[PDB]
């Protein structure tokens, strides 16, 4: 019934700007505490920042590594939740979550200090920062057997064998992100040995982003 | 700030303690998440004793000095993923920040050895002026492999991209290791080798030109 969403997310590249917004309903929204947290792909959370409610005058507070270049608002007639990120970095890369954000405290003991919890999420928005430009693969047999899909940009890449006919033992392997900023990745089919001279193996290489249509066919050296 | 060991692996229906320090602990308590590829995280534990309903039971969490622990107490194969602490930065802050995370590895499938398949640059690619060497691994469990490079028994430590491992329909895991290298040392070494070592035992094979 708590229902959170995000949108904005998408490619940029370094020193662009970019709006993301996350909508809310099921629950008090204009009082609530809300929380951005990033997660760049393969590593860990970082908390990226708050908004508060009424009770503490709508105060921001942001990690130091987006102050200054960060700002978050809410339209509270609206639902709705901003974070603005402007001359964006690489490290800046990664999903982007909303969280409605409890607060732990017990007014009248003061045992504790207070402590933020993030109970509600919402599904996340991915945004890149990437200087890569439209890449087309470079398609290289790989002998007795498989084909190697070199150096391309954006995902993904779409590989078949024999035009859709060799399906059986076709392992095609996820793509590398390397630190040029373009993938690469592999499809590769085992067969009988016996069955090489008899049946041509080709490979079929699709990159839609680049036009890009290769069928290489593979065959001993 | 907040540390906690980067990977631990648990057996089914077994009890495994996840543990973040730091020094806000001392008098901050600390909230707790799971969380899955593709998956927003999911709050399992906060401040003194409270778990989310919808929440199962064998999620509990503990803290004592400078210290925080979330607990599973019969871990189950959904509960395979990465596990972050929370708290305050400092005292007299206003931020919070994340524990580095944990990687809590659920063993719900027999140890499998890699196969691993190597194969040499093409003819098209040195041609133009490129070589690659492509180490394929496959079928291994669980899903965590190091990948090492020798040219002539001598490590390469450039040029090399390795994917993290990603699970096969058979639940098994998948990695690819790429070398990149010009054609000058491509034929300057008589062989190249990969070394995939899974689970304290090494799988090496090995090209020429």
């Amino acid at each position: 019934e708590v229902r959170l969403v995000e949108s904005g997310g998408g490619l940029v590249k370094p020193g662009g700007s970019l709006r993301l917004s996350c909508s809310a309903s099921g629950f008090d929204f204009d009082n609530a505490w809300m929380t951005w947290v990033r997660q760049p792909p393969g590593k860990g959370l970082e908390w990226v920042g708050r908004i508060t409610g009424p009770g503490e005058g709508w105060s921001v507070d942001y990690a130091e590594s987006v102050k200054g270049r960060f700002t978050i608002s809410r339209d509270n007639t609206k639902n709705t939740l901003y974070l603005e990120m402007n001359n964006v970095r690489t490290e800046d890369t990664g999903y982007y979550f909303c969280a409605r954000t409890g607060k732990y405290y017990d007014f009248w003991s003061g045992y504790a200090p207070g402590e933020e919890y993030f109970q509600d999420w919402g599904q996340g928005t991915l945004v890149i920062v990437s200087s890569a430009s439209t890449k087309g693969p470079s398609v290289f047999p790989l002998a007795p057997l498989g084909c190697l899909v070199k150096d391309y940009f954006p995902e993904p890449v779409t590989v078949s064998w024999n035009s859709g006919a060799l399906t059986s033992g076709v392992h095609t392997f996820p793509a590398v992100l390397q630190s040029s900023g373009l993938y690469s990745l592999s499809s590769v089919v085992t067969v009988p040995s016996s069955s090489l001279g008899t049946q041509t193996y080709i490979c079929n290489v699709n990159h839609k982003p680049s036009n890009t249509k290769v069928d290489k066919k593979v065959e001993p050296k | 700030e907040l540390t906690q060991d980067p990977a631990v692996s648990v057996a089914l229906k077994q009890t495994v303690t996840i543990t973040c320090r730091g020094d806000s602990l001392r008098s901050h308590y600390a909230s707790w998440y799971q969380k899955k590829p593709g998956q927003a995280p999911v709050l399992l534990f906060y401040g003194k004793n409270n778990r989310p309903s919808g929440i199962p039971d064998r999620f509990s969490g503990s803290a004592s000095g400078n210290r925080a622990s979330l607990t599973i107490t019969g871990a189950q194969a959904e509960d395979e993923a990465d596990y972050y602490c929370s708290s305050r930065d400092k005292s007299g802050s206003r931020l919070s920040v994340f524990g580095g995370g944990t990687k809590l590895t659920v063993l719900s499938q027999p140890k499998a050895a890699p196969s691993v398949t190597l194969f040499p640059p093409s003819s098209e690619e040195l041609q133009a002026n490129k070589a690659t060497l492509v180490c394929l691994i496959s079928d291994f469990y669980p899903g965590a492999v190091t990948v090492a490079w020798k040219a002539d028994s001598s490590p390469v430590k450039a040029g090399v991209e390795t994917t993290t491992p990603s699970k096969q329909s058979n639940n098994k895991y998948a990695a690819s290791s790429y070398l990149s290298l010009t054609p000058e040392q491509w034929k300057s070494h008589r062989s190249y080798s990969c070394q995939v070592t899974h689970e304290g035992s090494t799988v090496e094979k090995t090209v020429a030109p």
